[PDB]
């Protein structure tokens, strides 16, 4: 049962820097049957090293690996645009949960927006809000219901874009589920936002029937 | 020029039995192995096991066996993979690889990939989008959207103004609710003085149901 531990699992820079992912094994293994891959979204994985040294043909001369035993590392210098994915680990069947490169930015605020249900969506008998957070970086956000005044939990679910190719932020929206019953027994709705790019949590509200 | 294509995304009931081919191009099908690997939505790969074309012989992994089985079509050169008695977690992208160019580093460093088959494992039936609008409010700009709720399965194409407006859109992935059906969301923001008179208009398209649907934004 040779376990695959690869770290670390987010790793934040620029273009231009250094990149060090490495691998660690439970149990020593032979250096003569590694792999490193790498992952965009949407696409299949690419082989970029195989044997733990050698690279796969067609990659450029700015990746390279080594290690032996229990740890191996992957080093990418120079990084490019088109560098920013999840690089995974394998050994025959046993491979690794994978590492991120995201691209670095300065922090910024999201933009919290909400938007009450819809007058359509009530005749069906179940009514949706709607929390909006735009352009913000970290992706690191806390989205918390309170109807009323009382925390909401598990009856929410939260969407994530993929960073931005230009500026480099993340959009996030979460839903509010709740029937047309418990709808119209509460008056107040809000969500508020927790980021480190804010100095005080954010609270957006509305009132129901107004 | 080796190219490996898959078969296209299906959607089956747990219990089912779902086949996926493979097919090779540029080599000689039979001169090497052929595997499998399934990746999860959120998750990572997952190795199921290879079929060398040349005998038919098959070895799967731990998890998988006794439910999967590994077939091969030498007139032609399509690789199969049939998973019988599906359940809810088998729902991930089905890949086919092939090892590299060398020699001894391996039958599993895997240089060859196909494209990938999607294939979504659930109880529910196909079922066309609802459509409801996210209305503007009160500093500098506004932001509007509208909401496709309760569709199965993915995808849908949403965009604005028959594609006449780029910037500013943001289109989330989708969400699975407990009842099965997916949901999602997509915003734009706006200058908002041009509320009143700019008209913005949201295009909803579901294949799967031929459900092509256009609605009105505006304020409430």
């Amino acid at each position: 049962e040779i376990v695959l531990t690869q770290s670390p699992g987010t790793l934040s820079l620029s273009p231009g820097e250094r990149a060090t992912l490495s691998c660690r094994a439970s149990q020593s293994v032979s250096s003569s049957y590694l792999a490193w891959y790498q992952q965009k979204p949407g696409q299949a994985p690419r082989l970029l090293i195989y044997g733990a040294s050698s690279r796969a043909t067609g990659i450029p001369d700015r990746f390279s690996g080594s290690g032996s035993g229990t740890d191996f590392t992957l080093t990418i210098s120079r990084l490019e645009p088109e560098d920013f994915a999840v690089y995974y680990c394998q050994q025959f069947e046993f491979f690794g949960l994978g590492s991120e490169l995201e691209v670095h930015r300065t922090v910024a605020a999201p933009s919290v927006f909400i938007f009450p249900p819809s007058d359509e969506q009530l005749k069906s008998g179940t009514a949706s809000v709607v929390c909006l957070l735009n352009n913000f970086y970290p992706r690191e956000a806390k989205v918390q219901w309170k109807v009323d005044n009382a925390l909401q939990s598990g009856n929410s679910q939260e969407s994530v874009t993929e960073q931005d190719s230009k500026d480099s932020t993340y959009s996030l929206s979460s839903t509010l589920t709740l029937s047309k019953a418990d709808y119209e027994k509460h008056k107040v709705y809000a969500c508020e936002v927790t980021h480190q790019g804010l100095s005080s949590p954010v609270t957006k509200s509305f009132n129901r029937g107004e | 020029q080796v190219q490996l294509v898959q078969s296209g995304a299906e959607v089956k009931k747990p219990g089912a039995s779902v086949k996926v081919s493979c097919k090779a191009s540029g080599y000689t099908f039979t001169g090497y192995y052929m595997h499998w690997v399934r990746q999860a939505p959120g998750q990572g790969l997952e190795w199921m096991g290879w079929i060398n074309p040349n005998s038919g012989g098959t070895n799967y992994a731990q998890k998988f066996q006794g439910r999967v089985t590994m077939t091969r079509d030498t007139s032609i050169s399509t690789a199969y993979m049939e998973l019988s008695r599906l359940r809810s977690d088998d729902t991930a992208v089905y890949y086919c690889a092939r090892r590299g160019s060398c020699d001894y580093c391996g039958d599993f460093p895997w240089q060859y990939w196909g494209q990938g088959t999607v294939v979504v494992v659930s109880s529910a039936s196909t079922k066309g989008p609802s459509v409801f609008p996210l209305a503007p409010s009160s500093g500098g700009t506004a932001a509007l959207g509208c909401l496709v709720k309760d569709y199965f399965p993915e995808p849908v194409t949403v965009s604005w103004n028959s594609g006449a407006l780029t910037s500013g859109v943001h289109t989330f992935p989708a969400v699975l609710q407990s009842s099965g059906l997916y949901s999602l969301s997509s915003v734009v923001t706006v200058p908002s003085s041009s509320l009143g008179t700019q008209t913005y208009i949201c295009n909803v398209n579901h294949k799967p149901s031929n459900t092509k649907v256009d609605k009105k934004v505006e304020p409430k």
